[PDB]
């Protein structure tokens, strides 16, 4: 199916990767460690995802 | 699970700053360009490049990963694959052998529901296996250059349709939107997923082969004979240009199946809503709950690109496309050129009457054909100019030069009329004029030929003239031609949306019609699948004993109120719509005789005595005709009552017979040797959380319900296309709304108070 | 005609703050059904996401201060006196668009949305004019949701719309106006 979005490809893939973890917490997939891990990680690629050149990498 | 690994992934693409740009900008509908997007040159002459590529040393690429290492480097003195790591992938290639290699020494895989996978392909193998071949025939065949199907299919639906099937197959959460006319194949869709849940075999492939199984796959192909899917695969075999061969397939019934039973079942929805008035407003009440199988009609006639008349009469009157096409009786006429006037105007014919006619003016050409022979016509205001037709069954050769004369309207065709034309369909109404004079000059044909005259033969190689007898001669009926050279089939590519009139003739878009009521063909044949009506009035169409049936079985469904009526003591009990089908097989002269019998047994079982069960459903579906009596005033009395066939058809009305038997002692009732006994709010828990999702299980029904406890998810089938994820309560509404209001009014209010400059509390 | 099925299915209320809606956008309410009718589902839903979702005076949620406030359904003129108030009192910015409803427990601003089709693609068509403002609800008629993680909307509240919504979409294909 040829998708359809006027959106971003990473702005769609950090929505989505959400909701799939948010379902595999609720079913009993995931963990709330490993829930928590993945909106934390995806909370970074959203900063990520709405700078303007650098990466900003940390120490 | 694999949720969590996809986020890493995408963060370790959002370190290299080059593919974060391409998330960043590149958008969901732009993704089908950057998938096809490569480096390379498309290089011209691909056979000279695979034999000189194979004849190299490492021509294949492979793909990295565990599997790919499982592959050794060397095997006794030879080069599998190769090191040498592009700097992009850190990935690999490898050669010829390196296949070969796998194949033979390489690790087992599961192979399980690869069967069912490709099952369309292993259906064509159970074809050949079991197809017993017959004699062969060398002799010339007319092939005739067709529209075939050339694949045959599980269940036949368009693209638009099937993708969504394949959608809520394969990745149900993606599916989306819950479409109408799309699940109702729950059946098929419930088959499908058990069937292809163990493979591990990609998705991609799945959707394919699904896909293969469910869209048609329609050319044109030089065919004669037989015009179904499971031939049409082997037609290479079955025939030539020069030579016949018979075959019998694997003959599991398939295609024909529904086409041949869709023709019938429209046809006799037909012959039905003629008859009664407003025929539209039956038809459709009709239509809309006949069952083919499981099928509904409407699907059927939707999916299925094929259908004769009556198909696209039953389409047009629910409401999809049919086809540009025009037909008039048997012929049928596709527009090449032209457009006309159809203005009406008073007509006198050839034996001296004024027919009220509508006559179509302006120049005109088209496409015609009827039964095995096709032609060309062109004709104007009332002229048939010129007409063509190829050498066949001279039955239709002829016809076909009637029919064009017929709708040509030429003066000729009206002046060798002679004597009445009043003809009458099935209901008993008079045709309109031009429908009338079809049937007259089918009957009748030589007066029209002699009337005509003659002219000339063109002198062109390949044509030759004809004359009233249909056979070759030097002279020729004017305008007509014959010729040698083949024709193309019939061929109607397009589709267009129509309208319907009350007597069920279809009009096109400008205002002139297209396809008349009057045009079907009445040749009848028995459905091959199994049809169902689960409207009253068509079990008319059923045979006797199964009307008994039918009829009866209604009875014991509404026992609850027709016995309530009974009670009350009014006529309008005996009046209902199954009863008035009953009296099909009651015969005419007998039929209100019964019913003055039966009516007056049924007011002595009310006024004197108590109820009896049994006799009270026996009786009551002769009282629908009007009470015929005795000259003095009372009624009738009898033993029998006999129906239509005659022999075992008759009813008892003592005791027992075959159609009718009650055994008091044990209290079961047969009917026609089928034993039936006679012994004697939750829509609240209505929230609807989600959509249908696997992992609640099989839709449930309202038993189970019940006891599932406050707070829980479960799968509900609700009404008319719904398969919805639903939730059981754990207030109504109404006062909900009202009180979330009067909490607003209380912010309200103190806003205001503050605008002043005070405070409530 | 339409405006029969909005009186009996809405209430006496919801049509009146509907038409004072529209009176503030400078457009006749009579001569257009279609955008009033899909205004009051919109006040609708708003007020029922409120309704039940209660908070108790510690601070967590249960069934019976709520959790939510509702914006939409009142005037511009207080409306903005409402937001812009939240906004300071709790310390975050002003949002530049008028929001529908306003979370106490999270501290953020909402945007409800209605759709017939893919709650996906409407949820998207948001983004683009109100980029991460506001907490987007987006709700279809045939069964369809999108919601944020951290929003705090529970499975009861979720059903009490798409129940209502779709109860409404099947009675406005049995009386023919879908």
């Amino acid at each position: 199916r040829k998708p359809v979005g006027q959106h971003s490809m990473l702005e769609a893939m950090a929505h989505r990767l959400r909701m799939d973890a948010r379902l595999d917490y609720e079913s009993g997939r995931m963990s709330k460690d490993d829930f928590e891990k993945a909106m934390a990680h995806l909370g970074e690629i959203g900063y990520i995802g709405s700078g303007s050149g650098e990466n900003l990498y940390f120490q | 699970a694999m949720t969590l690994a996809k986020i890493e992934l995408l963060k370790q693409l959002l370190r290299d700053n080059e593919a974060k740009t391409v998330l960043k900008q590149t958008t969901v509908d732009q993704y089908n360009i950057i998938r096809k997007f490569n480096t390379s040159r498309i290089e011209k002459n691909p056979s000279l490049r695979m034999k000189w590529a194979m004849c190299s040393n490492f021509p294949l690429a492979l793909t990295k990963g565990d599997m790919a290492n499982r592959i050794p480097l060397e095997y006794k003195g030879i080069q599998l694959k190769t090191n040498a790591e592009d700097i992009g992938t850190k990935g690999q290639m490898c050669s010829i052998a390196a296949v070969t290699w796998w194949n033979t020494y390489g690790p087992i895989g599961d192979t399980e529901g690869f069967e069912r996978v490709y099952e369309s392909f292993f259906l064509r193998k159970m074809r050949l296996d079991n197809a017993t071949w017959g004699r062969i025939t060398f002799g010339p065949v007319e092939r005739v250059r067709k529209r075939v199907l050339l694949n045959p299919l599980t269940k036949e639906m368009p693209p638009d349709e099937a993708s969504n099937v394949i959608m809520e197959i394969l990745f149900p959460k993606e599916a989306g939107i819950p479409r109408e006319s799309t699940w109702i194949h729950r059946e098929l869709i419930k088959e499908k997923r058990e069937k292809l849940k163990g493979t591990m075999i990609t998705p991609i492939v799945l959707a394919y082969m699904l896909e293969r199984e469910l869209v048609a796959r329609r050319r044109f192909l030089p065919v004669a004979g037989a015009t179904s899917a499971e031939f049409i695969e082997m037609l290479h075999c079955l025939q030539g240009e020069n030579w016949r061969q018979i075959y019998h397939p694997g003959g599991n019934k398939l295609t024909e199946s529904r086409s041949q039973s869709m023709i019938v079942a429209c046809r006799k929805i037909i012959r039905r809503s003629i008859v009664a008035s407003n025929p539209l407003e039956l038809a459709v009440e009709i239509a809309n709950k006949t069952v083919i199988d499981t099928e509904p009609l409407k699907s059927c006639l939707a999916a299925i690109d094929g259908g004769d008349v009556a198909c696209d009469i039953i389409r047009a009157a629910l409401g999809l496309k049919i086809r540009q096409r025009q037909r008039f009786g048997r012929l049928e006429l596709k527009r090449i050129s032209g457009r006309g006037f159809k203005n009406d105007e008073e007509i006198l014919i050839g034996n001296g009457t004024i027919q009220k006619i509508g006559i179509w003016d302006g120049e005109e050409e088209f496409h015609v054909r009827c039964g095995e022979c096709r032609g060309i016509l062109k004709k104007s205001k009332m002229k048939l100019e010129k007409l063509l037709i190829n050498s066949a069954k001279k039955e239709d050769m002829r016809d076909l030069i009637i029919l064009c004369m017929v709708f040509s309207q030429d003066t000729r065709m009206f002046q060798g009329v002679r004597g009445e034309i009043n003809f009458l369909n099935r209901a008993g109404q008079l045709l309109s004029p031009m429908y009338q004079l079809q049937r007259y000059f089918l009957n009748r044909s030589n007066d029209l030929f002699d009337q005509w005259g003659y002219e000339e033969s063109p002198k062109a190689s390949e044509l030759h003239g004809i004359n009233e007898s249909m056979n070759a001669s030097d002279y020729t009926l004017k305008g007509v031609v014959v010729t040698r050279n083949v024709i193309d089939d019939f061929s109607s590519t397009e589709t267009e949306k129509v309208s319907i009139t009350k007597n069920l003739s279809l009009i096109k878009r400008t205002g002139e019609v297209i396809m008349g009521a009057n045009d079907v063909s009445e040749l009848e044949s028995q459905a091959q699948l199994m049809i169902t009506y689960d409207t009253p009035k068509m079990w008319e169409m059923g045979t006797t004993k199964e009307l008994v049936q039918n009829t009866y079985q209604w009875v014991l469904k509404n026992l609850v109120t027709l016995k309530a009526q009974f009670l009350l003591g009014k006529e309008d009990m005996f009046q209902w719509d199954a009863f008035e089908a009953f009296e099909s097989i009651i015969p005419q002269k007998m039929a209100g005789q019964y019913s003055g019998f039966a009516r007056a047994v049924l007011k002595q079982m009310r006024d004197q005595e108590v109820m009896k069960t049994d006799q009270f459903i026996k009786l009551l579906p002769f009282c629908f005709s009007p009470p015929k009596l005795r000259s003095n005033g009372e009624p009738y009395q009898f033993l029998k009552l006999v129906l239509k066939g005659g022999g075992e058809n008759f009813i008892e009305v003592r005791k027992g017979s075959p159609l009718f038997s009650y055994n008091p002692q044990t209290e079961v009732l047969t009917i026609c040797g089928r034993m039936m006994s006679l012994k004697g709010a939750v829509l609240a828990g209505f929230l609807v959380s989600g959509k249908y999702d696997p992992d609640l299980g099989d839709f449930k029904t309202i038993e189970e319900l019940e006891k599932l406890k406050p707070g829980e998810k479960a799968n509900i089938l609700l009404y008319q296309g719904k398969p919805v994820k639903v939730v059981k309560r754990k207030s109504a509404l109404s006062n909900d709304i009202s009180q979330g209001i009067k909490r607003q009014r209380m912010t309200v209010e103190s806003m205001g108070w503050a605008l002043s400059g005070w405070s409530h509390p | 005609s339409m405006d029969t099925f909005i009186t009996r299915n809405f209430q006496t209320t919801i049509i009146q703050k509907a038409k004072n809606t529209m009176a503030e956008f400078s457009e006749d309410p009579e001569l257009q059904p279609a955008m009033l009718f899909n205004i009051c589902v919109h006040l609708e839903v708003c007020y029922v996401i409120s309704d039940m979702n209660f908070l108790d005076e510690e601070g967590k949620a249960y069934t019976a201060r709520p959790q939510y406030e509702v914006i939409e359904g009142m005037p511009r003129t207080i409306a903005w006196m409402v937001q812009r108030s939240l906004a300071q009192e709790h310390g975050i910015e002003t949002p530049k668009y008028l929001a529908d409803l306003f979370d106490y427990k999270t501290k953020r601003f909402i945007e409800v949305g209605i759709t017939k089709g893919l709650a996906d693609d409407y949820f998207w068509k948001k983004k683009e004019k109100l980029g991460n403002s506001m907490e987007l609800m987006i709700f279809s008629y045939n069964q369809d949701y999108s919601l944020s993680n951290e929003s705090s909307l529970d499975e009861e509240g979720k059903g009490r719309v798409l129940s209502r919504l779709t109860e409404l979409q099947a009675e406005l294909s049995l009386k023919n106006l879908w």
